[PDB]
RNA sequence: AGCCAGAAACCAUGCUGAUUAAACAAUACUAUCUUUUUUGUUUGCUAAUGUAAAAGAGAAAUUAUAUAUGUACCGGUACAUA
RNA sequence: CCAUUUUUGGUAAGCAGAACUGGCGAUGAGGGAUGCUCCUAACGCUUGGAUAAGGUGCCUAAAUAUUCGCUCAUGAGAUCCCAUAAAAGGUGUUGGUUCAUAUGAACUAGCCCUGAAAAUGGAUGGCGCUAAAGCGGAUUACCGAUACCAAGCCAUAAAAAGAAGAAAAAAUUUUUUUUUAGAAUCUUUUUAUGAGUAGAAAAUCGUGGGGUUUGUGUUGAAGCGAAAUACGUGAGUUUUCGUGGA
RNA sequence: UCGUUAAGAUGGAACGGAUUAAGAGAGAAAACAAGUAAAGAGGGGAAUAUUCUCUUCUUUAUUAAAAGAAACAUCAGUGAUUAAUUUAAUUUCAAUAAAGCAAUCCCCUGAAAUUGUUUUCACUUUCUCCCCGCACUAAUGUGGGGAAAACUGGCUUUAUUUCUUCAAUUAUUUUUUUUGCUGAGGAAUUUUAAAAUUAUUUGAAUUUUUCUUCUUAUAAUUUAAGUUGUUUCUAUACAGUACUUUCUUAACCCACUCGUCUUGAAACACGGACCAAGGAGUCUAGCAAAUGUGCAAGUGUAUAUGAUUCUUUAAACAUUUUACGCA
């Protein structure tokens, strides 16, 4: 669904419902307002088959590839785990740096697309939610100190979900390490992270 | 037939024929725009207040605009005005229906061509107080016909580009 | 600045002092406006000394409101709890500081049976 | 920054509130006020207007200008906003139906044995909501005590005004600036 | 434009001060004491913390600059190089 | 009392006296280095915007901007009020113009110079500046007020307008939880407005006593000192801890 | 005012305002956790002093949640940016490759001969050639004299516009790239109604259409009809170094002795060493207007008498079982 008023054609998503608000004498009451709210409408030199550097991570500077735009308006995003140590993580557009280069323009690597896309298309926010019960789990540690850290990475790998995306993790990357490692210069480049020093003027759009 | 006349100067030290006329006029605050209807009474009144005020000629696209930001009627009574953006038809439909030229763009069309009904209309709107001038003002001593810039009194047709700046 | 907490906004830092009182001992701290008298303060002569006026004033809605989002209620006695009680979610409790203990004891005992907050219940041990 | 003569303000002048104490007469201008408000009459809108009215300033009307007055009417009810004082200067024998603020006990009495009717302001409200078929008076000003004292100055001339003077003795004011003989008169 | 000589004037020289520079150098002898590594600095006291600047804190001609620098010859000439 | 213009007396005067208007006084924010009066502009409390006067080498916020001229000064010169400089010169340079025979006259006005001396050390506000940061233009950009626009909030003014009913969430259709207004100088709502001495008003606040009411007291009052995630625009109120003993 | 201790500070003043900081202190009442099970303390109500049962505090652990702050997205209001765009208007062009026309001649622009046009000759290039100077130059040249041409340029054409172009400025318009700031409010008989937009349905239209228009009927939604959402975090706390907030120096910006009479006070005008307490528009008389209040052609019980008035009662009450003031 749209709305569609001087061509500008938005696309409506179905929001979750309000939190309530006092009325003026008796009880609260939902504001009605956007109870369709337009889709994400992401920058639009970014698609899947292109490297983009991590901004804000823990591993920040690395160069990942992008897999699925997220049907909460995320997008899904692996920095080959098997040979540069990346997960298949999920991430938000502004906290992306998308570069030019793409993937499926690689010989090998385009043959594999179908592949890549199945994997993908199966995926979705939900499998990484934090989980209450779990979240718990971990808090309840709380009451030596090293294997308290040990015993929540346990826990976190445990999990049915954080397995089953490690699983796609794993599938991803075994589809598509060899092909990369073969050529050397851009599994170098993978591995390789962010330039900038001082080199020349930031933040240019022909990187 | 019709000018835009734009104030352009302070309220503090005024001469009082020029205090009387701006009275009359309705330019009570310094950067209030009013249309005025050009006659002979009206052109020696703009006359008096000259190095005080900028105006000229006020084209069709320029005035919809002008009114469409910055339209506001009073709705109160006469002499207990209440100043109302005009966001509908409906307000000045209630005061402009015994003219028949209720609705806005009849407002406009009177505004355009000098109408029929020109004085209600006028006296119904409230007087524009118009933003700062942005980008390349200067020069508030003085007057256009000086060599040297400064925008004060007759500029005709160049009073839509400092409009389109001030809107 | 100033000192916005959710849809309440107080407006006013600092408490203004009286001027000429930093220099002078028989001053009072506490403000006067220089009303009284020509001052050459009142004269707006800028950083000289800020003075206080109206316009700071409260918001309609959260004129005399406590962050505690309930106005303050002062009790000396446990009767005065009785009107009080039916809007106990919009008031808060306030025991006088000249109640004798065990009074004071049956008065903070009750006030928690009738199930609102009394602020200064956490003192005279 | 504007130019507005009185800085833009609309300042009313005369009574803002009814300023009486007397309960009575606060219910009174609650009741006539809601009354004015509500059927938008110009009868009702007098008579709160004169409720608020200073007291002093609300005057007497005599039993002979009521009769006067009320001689071309044939319907009978009489409003007055100020008190119904009575007469002894003539038979008075024609009665009426008048609501008055306050009735002396006399005239009251004299009206009431004549046949008449003296009404209460909640009477009046109650039976003629919209004063339709009426007649509002007005006890006249007639130069009160203080208005005959005041006007312009009684010692300038072509002026007809009461000064200050204590004239029940024989030898006051009446010479020098008031006599044409001695210097000038006004 | 380029120059020159030329005064009891001017600045040094000379001479006085220089906790007027909250200035400084060299020499002589000396205070359990000095040096390297590790852990810590989350009763008046007796374990103990500070940075007006980190984040690649990277960078060796030289007179000029209405022409220079090398190199080869004898400040000069020739040949290169910016 | 001050300024412009008109103006009388007096050599003149920041002198005496006016006229018309506007200021200052009683009123300020920004500029004029600085400053009672010049310029811009008049002020509730705040946020954001865009400008004014005015600037944009550094002090000091914005351009070592652009563009065409002119200018070298053995005391250059630098912005109204504003804090000096004239007659008179100059084979210094720059434009003109009139004349005469690619040269000789004569004028002219721009700059610059001589004319141009004074008391603590001394002043374009200072440093400095001459391919200006000088003087005369023009071209843009930027910075730049509490004024102006947009928004919020406060109070005042005016205007509208009024004298009886179910909303949500938590649970597991049925239970629970939150809210559920009617004070007519009151409540809801809108729009406009906010300088201030002398001076007038209103709304408050605090102190001593009295009548009245319903409370506080020795498991500690008043008072006092230190304070308080405290309340009120504020005067102040309230409270905590310590003292204190009616 | 001064002593002790502690903490900080300290380059010819001192303190202050505005604004953050770092330290040192205080606090949990908004600044998290309803309920359930276990066992301690209370209170009630019903039933006929004690059986039943309803309730609130302490304690153990055991599931919720809500609240604020972040972050991005999404709107509406407001800006700033950098690309644009429509059909007109007004002595725009520039090339493209085939043709012509004249040779200082033409596009032009000069110079000449009552109140008209028109007619005359002046004016381009050259990396062409020659002659003299013969290297004389600022110069891969050069000074002077002549010739030469149409390469060069100009015009007339004929086609051509993505080879290269298609101006500028107005006029009416339509967008777009990044992005800054803002969110009052809360709609029990108007947050409703219409508009808009979408998917349908019916009739028209006209530039004829994938944002083409109206109205016929139907549903929804938002551009209507003033911010919402999601995920984080504080935090799985009980006050901690975090959070709140006082005090404290800092540093940036501003800030001249208050009161005073005064045109004009920071003044080389005056009063003020410091602190405490006391310390100044009142009361009576007579007059006035204002407003309240009672009565009214009257009004005011004056002096005074009376009483089961006789802690209060020194006023309160009454006016004989038709004086006086003012009107």
């Amino acid at each position: 669904k749209h709305y569609n008023v001087k061509g500008k054609k938005k696309v409506l998503v179905p929001v979750n419902a309000k939190k309530t608000i006092n009325k003026k004498y008796f009880g609260r009451k939902v504001a009605s307002k956007k109870k369709y709210v337009v889709q994400r409408k992401l920058r639009k030199s970014i698609e899947v088959g292109k490297v983009a550097i991590i901004l804000t991570g823990k591993h920040m500077g690395k160069r990942c590839i992008i897999t699925k735009i997220l049907n909460s308006g995320l997008l899904a995003v692996v920095g080959p785990y098997e040979i540069n140590g990346v997960p298949l993580k999920r991430v938000d557009s502004r906290y992306l740096v998308v570069t030019s280069t793409n993937i499926f323009n690689f010989e090998n690597i385009a043959k594999l697309k179908d592949d890549f896309l199945n994997y993908a298309q199966d995926i979705d926010d939900d499998s990484f939610i934090k989980t209450l019960e779990i979240k718990k789990k971990q808090k309840k540690l709380l009451k030596f100190m090293n294997n308290v850290i040990d015993k929540i990475k346990e826990i976190r790998k445990e999990d049915p979900k954080v397995q089953k995306l490690e699983g796609i993790q794993k599938d991803i990357g075994s589809l598509l390490k060899p092909e990369i490692l073969k050529n050397k210069v851009f599994a170098h480049y993978l591995k390789s992270k962010f330039t900038l020093r001082n080199d020349m003027v930031l933040h240019k759009m022909k990187f | 037939k019709v000018v835009f006349v734009i104030r352009l100067k302070g309220v503090n030290k005024l001469p009082p024929k020029v205090r009387s006329v701006f009275r009359l006029l309705r330019l009570l605050q310094v950067h209030n725009g009013v249309f005025v209807k050009v006659n002979k009474a009206t052109k020696e009144m703009l006359k008096i207040v000259e190095p005080y005020v900028t105006y000229g000629y006020p084209t069709l696209s320029t005035v919809r605009k002008l009114l469409y930001k910055r339209g506001y009627v009073r709705v109160g009574k006469v002499r207990r005005y209440a100043r109302k953006k005009i966001q509908d038809n409906a307000d000045i439909s209630k005061h402009l229906g015994k003219y028949n030229v209720h609705g806005i763009e009849d407002m406009v069309y009177q505004l355009y061509t000098c109408g029929p009904v020109f004085k209600k209309v006028n006296n119904f709107l409230w007087a524009f107080k118009l933003k700062p001038p942005r980008k390349g003002f200067k020069a508030k001593r003085h007057a256009f016909n000086e060599p040297r810039p400064g925008d004060w009194g007759n500029r005709e047709a160049h009073i839509n580009e400092l409009i389109n700046r001030m809107i | 600045a100033v000192k916005k907490v959710g849809k309440i906004i107080k407006k006013r830092t600092k408490k203004f002092t009286r001027f000429q009182s930093n220099r002078f001992m028989r001053v009072k701290p506490a403000w006067r406006k220089p009303r009284g008298i020509d001052c050459r303060v009142r004269r707006r002569y800028k950083g000289t000394n800020l003075m206080p006026s109206i316009g700071y004033g409260s918001n309609k809605k959260t004129k005399f409101l406590l962050p505690n989002n309930k106005y303050k209620y002062v009790v000396k006695n446990v009767k005065e709890m009785e009107p009080l009680i039916m809007n106990h979610t919009k008031y808060c409790v306030q025991i006088a500081h000249n109640v004798s203990s065990k009074k004071r004891k049956q008065i903070i005992e009750r006030a928690k049976q009738m199930n609102v907050s009394v602020i200064n219940a956490k003192a005279r041990l | 920054g504007i130019a507005l003569k009185n800085v833009g303000r609309i300042k009313k002048h005369g009574r803002k509130h009814l300023v009486s104490k007397n309960p009575y007469l606060r219910l009174l201008v609650k009741l006539y006020n809601f009354l004015a408000r509500r059927t938008n009459a110009n009868f009702n809108k007098i008579i709160a207007k004169r409720l608020i009215m200073p007291k002093r300033y609300r005057p007497p009307l005599s039993l002979s200008k009521l009769q006067y007055h009320m001689a071309n009417h044939p319907n009978d009810i009489a409003v007055v906003v100020g008190s119904i004082t009575d007469d002894k200067r003539l038979f008075s024998l024609k009665q009426l139906k008048v609501c008055a603020l306050r009735f002396t006990e006399t005239a009251r009495k004299r009206i009431e044995d004549a046949g008449g009717e003296c009404l209460t302001f909640d009477q009046l409200a109650l039976k003629y909501p919209t004063g339709k078929k009426c007649v509002l008076l007005r006890g006249p000003t007639k130069a009160r005590t203080a208005e005959k004292h005041f006007g312009k100055a009684p010692g300038k001339p072509k002026s007809k005004a009461r000064p200050y003077v204590r004239s029940k003795g024989r030898k006051f004011e009446k010479a020098r600036g008031r006599r044409k003989s001695r210097a000038y008169k006004k």
